[PDB]
RNA sequence: UUGGGCUCUGUGGGUGCUUGGCCGCUGGCCAGACCUACUUCAAAGCCACCGGGGGUACCUACCGGUUG
């Protein structure tokens, strides 16, 4: 039935560390 | 887009690139190793665009303003016409052992007579925040031999109250000094009073109106001044069967008699006649009638709107101002007819400001509509079908027009909150 | 479509490009080989025409459109960037006119609850739901004609919808910003109808500002009371005008005080406002003096509650009179 | 002490105090929360439910007052020394104490929040910020800001680096005002005043996800969001009420889900410590706000016993979900929709304890000898009028005892609009429960 | 109790006792990165599941031979 949302998952999303704030 | 404030410490700064594995793969050539800060902020700078390039808010109006504006959202009043911020609140713990006969508001405090065809009136102080019975008992009167069919409380100020039923005489309870009176007398008309059935008291509580066992073509009553309680006068009309129902008008001057086949009379009392005749619109024969309003037609009493409920069981509004033509419409136009219910309507109201009209009928289950003035339509969200109204029997307005009082035929009166 | 396979890749905006056509068989042809999968999840209501070919009337997608919000967010969309490329065109802002209206009123009627908070609330969303496109076609400048529909749903959105005076005066404020002249009578209408529905006496500042910019403001107020009880709406203007210490709305203000518009409270409260001005105030004394004297020498009702309610504030017309002649 | 029962574990929590959380992303499929008991800190999963994955042992001696969780460890500052608590930091990895902080012994205050990046960690306390060397955890300087006034000179709101800035921190005062200070010469480089100065104090401020764009809320109400080295304001909203101030905001970084299309980004999530309600603004053209969560705890009241709030906001790494901390021992993390266009987002993940204490307390007999058993299930009654089915097993398992849709009961009403609560339409509390499973047959 | 019911669908939890997402892990990573080296010596046998009675020209296998 239209309308609903999919079985919730993990997106892939790269990050930006901020350990390389030295 | 200068830049404001400036450090030396990145210039002092650097970092060795191809020693950082993190940082190994921001390089531009395969030389760049040790880099000074403020290149090496750079290529962090361009090393976080290439992770996530940049948004368009990243590249006033009114109502853009207030849209902005977060104030504009946060968490009695006159009332709109189709909804009503109504709340059944707490219920009258005593029961009455037969049907409710009659409710009656006091126009100061929030108190209120309940009254059975068991003989037996309640007065309670309206208090849903009491501790351990809300909405108190005062008072639990019982009359011997006689089963209360109607009450009244008498003055503005509603100091006494009078109650009447199908024994041949009244009385009035004084409730300063506590004091009765039952009258037995109306001066010639003992004959011509077998009961002491309907009663309507002036709103200046002033006069009182009662209706006549002698039908026979048309209805009469007699004008009591109260506060001596004798015959000052008497109204007769033309019908068929007797009065219906009767009202004064907003000064307590004038009055109203509705009888059978929807025959409505004006009589004012300083020229002591019937101001004139016109035809509730078509209805058969009437069976309750009210009267209410402001800003009417003063010399018909100031009084707005006219409510009609006829045996069929339809609901005839009309406004006294279109009345005038001291000239009548013999057939006056529907300002709002009402075909929302189907038995006969059982009891209707005014509200006290002028703007509410309660209706209901007592054969079917629940038979209750509310009006909105003076748009005259109904409040097409209350009540449900699982609002616990009961076939009901008698419907009061406050004084200040914030609570309704309805009672059903069981014993049973139930309590709502009108918010605006 | 048999090149560029647009009713696969375009749906969306192709099915919306052709909706306001709901009545063609061009439409209906389009219906026929749409693939059903590919309809977007806000279009998918032609279903049952799918099933059985024969075009949709008005009243079906007008009631997706009650219950179903995204079928005008798309619209909306659609048809503010065709107003926004500047090729809007009459057939469509008078559907979109029609389906604003009758869909914001559908909203309204079920938006009722009788629940206080939750009126409010509802009320709230369907303000976060109609802003944008609302505020678009309110100061939508190049296009009259959705202007005037922007006009018609803010129009039913105040008279209907029992709003909160701040929101409406908002309303106010963004028309003001963005009328016309082929558009200023009936904006005029709205201002009515707005002020008409104000619970509030006031206006707030750059309405009076732009209703003095106004150029025809009596004429045109006796024409639309004529069939629209413009009495909220001049009264409102009278106090902004008293509160402003301007003396250039003082020819306004004495015609308005003339046209028998306001009722015989508002001439008196209106009066006694200008008087306590003139008492406030520290040439313009001149001519608060000259305005005084033409409307306490004015001839109908209007000078006879003038003069009442002189008699009423129990002030000295002739004091003031010699105070200014001296 | 006692000679019998030695302490083991408080239960019945998972976020009661004022704490906020702190949240990592574990490699591209699951996220670490970290909450503080208020005597320990667990941290939960996301992928996997929201079970527990790690407790904090040993217990401090004293309540937790910041924390702050890193790739592995755990740092967790502890104890308001202006009354009596001898303070502390110490570092966990794993649920267990690997290291503790060297405080100086020249702070008289409580330690408010902790902040950690490249080789440094630095950690404000009142009006004061002290800085270690994460690469060796060793003390480095300490950083006094100035003002001329005795409130002026309050750190209130906090501090944070900017993602593209080498070794720059940025403060709210008391005042209005943003300090930057280079941390590897510990000297104050800039300040940025707020403009319309009616607003008092910063009481939040968080980098988007643009470059070098700070946002601020001020407890004077405005939420700005501007250049941080041009000191160029990119906007104003006000959005704070006077005596309501907000608490803390957030961007989306997923990358849609704005401008009513689904076709556009840039949301930003704020809330107030005053409700229980969330905010939702699309920030391309206006800034426009499109959407109102209300009511997603139980608002903090001081007439009621109960307790509440919104300890943080949290948009995690590019995805539709949001956590929020109330006060309400309360978590209830929020899910943005694709295929439709939503204002709000809707649940998808939930743990609760009470808003109240607990009145009555009682276990669950054995599966007359299995292993649902003695000691699996005790059930709670607490003076949030309510009933919980605690889990000694896994905490995860435990679960509300409902008395029906009265969540949807409410939003039908107007309990989770603006009349009673939501209290007051749960049955009252509980005297006295017992329980017999000799017919309980699931 | 200011509408409610059946029926279906969608999401999350739990339907077992609460110790990380990944890797070339005494270590590293999650923005990754490095990418092709180094080399002394093939293996011990056995087992190994097809429905029954029946035929064996040819093939396979076993056994025992034969030229080279």
């Amino acid at each position: 039935p239209v309308g609903m949302p999919a079985k919730w998952d993990v997106k892939e999303a790269r990050k930006y560390n901020i350990e390389a704030d030295g | 887009d200068a830049p404001a404030w400036e450090d030396s410490d990145d210039e002092r700064l650097t970092i060795s690139l191809a020693g950082a594995t993190r940082l190994r793969k921001l390089r531009i050539s395969e030389s760049e190793d040790l880099v000074s800060g403020i290149e090496y902020a750079r290529r962090l700078r361009q090393q976080y665009l290439r992770l996530y390039p940049q948004p368009d808010w990243a590249k006033p109006l009114p109502l853009d303003s207030f849209l902005r504006d977060a104030n504009s959202f946060k968490v009695r009043r006159k009332l709109r016409p189709e909804t009503i911020d109504i709340q059944r609140t707490r219920d009258i713990p005593d029961t009455h052992k037969a049907a409710i006969s009659s409710l009656a508001f006091h126009p100061r405090y929030p108190i209120l007579l309940s009254s059975s065809t068991s003989s037996i009136m309640y007065l309670h102080k309206l208090d849903a925040s009491a501790y351990p019975t809300p909405n108190p008992l005062l008072t639990s009167v019982h009359v011997k031999r006689t089963d209360l069919r109607r009450a009244a409380f008498v003055g503005p100020d509603g100091g006494e109250i009078i109650f009447a039923g199908r024994r041949r005489y009244f009385h009035c309870w004084n409730l300063s000094s506590g004091l009765v009176k039952k009258v037995s007398k109306i001066q010639g008309h003992q004959k011509e009073q077998r009961t002491m059935e309907r009663f309507r008291v002036s709103p200046c509580g002033r006069y009182m109106a009662l209706v006549a066992s002698d039908k026979k073509g048309g209805g009469m009553l007699n004008i009591i001044n109260v506060g001596t309680m004798q015959w000052i006068a008497q109204a007769r009309i033309d019908g068929r069967h007797g009065v219906a129902d009767f009202a004064w008008w907003s000064d307590g001057n004038g009055l109203t008699i509705a009888g059978r086949d929807g025959q409505v009379t004006e009589w004012s009392m300083i020229t002591r006649r019937t101001v004139g005749i016109w035809r509730d619109e078509g209805s058969i024969g009437g069976t309750v009638m009210a009267l209410g309003g402001r800003n009417g037609p003063a010399e018909l009493g100031g009084d707005r709107w006219v409510a009609i409920g006829s045996n069929s069981g339809i609901l005839n509004v009309y406004d006294r101002n279109d009345l005038i033509e001291i000239r009548i419409k013999k057939y006056p136009t529907p300002t709002r007819v009402f075909e929302q219910l189907t038995t006969s309507i059982s009891v209707v109201a005014f509200s006290p400001d002028g703007q509410l009209l309660a209706f209901g009928s007592q054969h079917k289950k629940d038979a209750l509509r509310l009006v909105h003035l003076p748009s005259c339509t109904v409040y097409r969200n209350w009540p449900t079908e699982q609002t616990p109204l009961g076939r009901v029997t008698a419907i009061a307005f406050s004084s200040k027009s914030d609570v309704l009082a309805v009672g059903n035929d069981v014993g049973r009166v139930r309590l709502w909150e009108i918010r605006g | 479509i048999r090149r560029f396979r647009i009713h696969e890749f375009n749906t969306g905006t192709l099915l919306a490009t052709f909706l306001p056509y709901h009545t063609i068989p061009a439409f209906v042809t389009l219906l026929s080989i749409l693939p059903v999968q590919r309809i977007p999840i806000e279009y998918r209501f032609l279903d049952p025409y799918i099933k059985s070919l024969t075009p949709p009337p008005r009243a079906a997608i007008v009631q997706q459109a009650t219950n179903r919000p995204d079928l005008l967010s798309a619209i909306s969309r659609y048809t503010l960037d065709s107003c926004r490329a500047k090729q809007e065109y009459p057939g469509l802002i008078s559907f979109w006119g029609g389906i604003m209206a009758e869909a914001v009123n559908g909203m309204i009627d079920k938006m009722r609850s009788g629940r206080r908070a939750i009126q409010l609330e509802n009320d709230h969303l369907l303000l976060q739901q109609i802003g944008p496109v609302l505020s678009e076609a309110m100061v939508m400048k190049d296009v009259p004609g959705i202007q005037i529909a922007s006009y018609m749903v803010v129009a039913i959105l105040a008279a209907k919808g029992s709003l909160n005076d701040n929101i409406l005066t908002a309303f106010m404020e963004q028309l003001v910003h963005g009328w016309t002249v082929d558009t200023l009578r009936p904006g005029l209408v709205c201002l009515t109808m707005l002020a008409q529905h104000r619970s509030a006496k006031q206006l707030s500042g750059r309405v009076a500002k732009a209703v003095i910019k106004v150029p025809d403001l009596v004429s045109s107020l006796r024409d639309i009371s004529k069939e629209h009880q413009v009495d909220k709406l001049a009264n409102g203007l009278v106090l902004a005008f008293v509160d402003r210490g301007d003396i250039r709305t003082l020819p306004v203000i004495n015609s308005l005080l003339l046209s028998e518009l306001l009722q015989e409270k508002q001439a008196k409260v209106a009066y006694k406002a200008l008087l306590l001005a003139a008492h406030k105030i520290d040439n313009i004394r001149k001519q608060v003096g000259s305005a005084l004297v033409r409307l306490s020498q004015a001839e109908g009702d209007v000078g006879d509650a003038i003069r009442t309610a002189i008699q009423e504030v129990d002030f000295n017309i002739e004091e003031l009179e010699l105070k200014l002649g001296a | 002490g006692s000679a019998i029962f030695a302490p083991y574990r408080t239960i019945g929590l998972i976020s009661p105090t004022g704490v906020p959380f702190t949240s990592i992303p574990l490699g591209k499929t699951t996220f670490q929360i970290t909450t503080s008991v208020g005597r320990a800190l667990q941290t939960y999963d996301l992928k996997r439910g929201l079970n527990l994955v790690f407790v904090t042992r040993p217990q401090t001696p004293s309540d937790i007052t910041a924390t702050h969780a890193w790739k592995e460890r755990v740092y967790a500052a502890f104890g308001d020394p202006r009354n009596g608590e001898p303070q502390g930091l110490w570092v966990f990895q794993r649920g267990k104490k690997v290291a503790e902080l060297p405080l100086p012994s020249d702070l008289d205050q409580p330690i408010k929040q902790i902040l950690i990046f490249g080789g440094w960690i630095v950690a404000c306390a009142l009006t004061r910020i002290e800085v270690w060397k994460a690469a060796t955890l060793e003390h480095y300087t300490t950083i006094f800001p100035a003002a001329s006034k005795k409130g002026d000179n309050e750190l209130t709101g906090g501090a944070i680096n900017m993602p593209t800035f080498l070794n720059k921190i940025f403060v709210g005062r008391k005042d209005g005002w943003v300090e930057i200070w280079n941390v590897s010469t510990g000297k104050l480089i800039y300040t940025l005043l707020p403009p319309s100065p009616d607003c008092g104090a910063v009481t939040c401020l968080q980098p988007t996800p643009a470059l070098s764009l700070l946002a601020i809320a001020y407890s004077g109400g405005p939420l700005v969001i501007q250049n941080v080295l041009t000191d160029k304001t990119v906007l104003l909203l006000e959005a704070g009420t006077d005596d309501a101030p907000v608490t803390s905001i957030s961007f989306r970084t997923d990358g849609l889900g704005a401008g009513q299309d689904g076709r556009k980004d840039g949301v930003m999530a704020t809330a107030t410590s005053v409700s229980g309600d969330v905010t939702f603004w699309d920030l391309n053209k206006g800034g426009r706000i499109m959407g109102v969560l209300r009511s997603a705890h139980n608002p903090p009241s001081r007439h009621n016993i109960v307790r509440g709030g919104i300890s943080k906001i949290e948009f995690l790494a590019g995805q539709p979900v949001i956590v929020t901390s109330g006060l309400d021992n309360s978590l209830k993390t929020w899910i943005f929709d694709e295929s439709p266009f939503s204002p709000v987002p809707r649940i998808l993940h939930q743990r609760s304890g009470h808003a109240a204490p607990v009145r009555c307390l009682h276990f669950l007999p054995s599966d007359f000898d299995g292993a649902e058993g003695g000691n699996k299930w005790l059930l709670s009654g607490g003076k949030d009028r309510s009933l919980w089915g605690w889990s000694l097993r896994r905490d995860g398992q435990s679960a509300e005892l409902s008395q029906g849709a009265i969540r949807k009961k409410a939003r039908k009403m107007g309990l989770l609009a603006g009349t009673t609560t939501l209290e007051d339409l749960k049955a009252p509390e509980i005297t006295c429960i017992a329980s017999s499973l000799n017919r309980d047959g699931g």
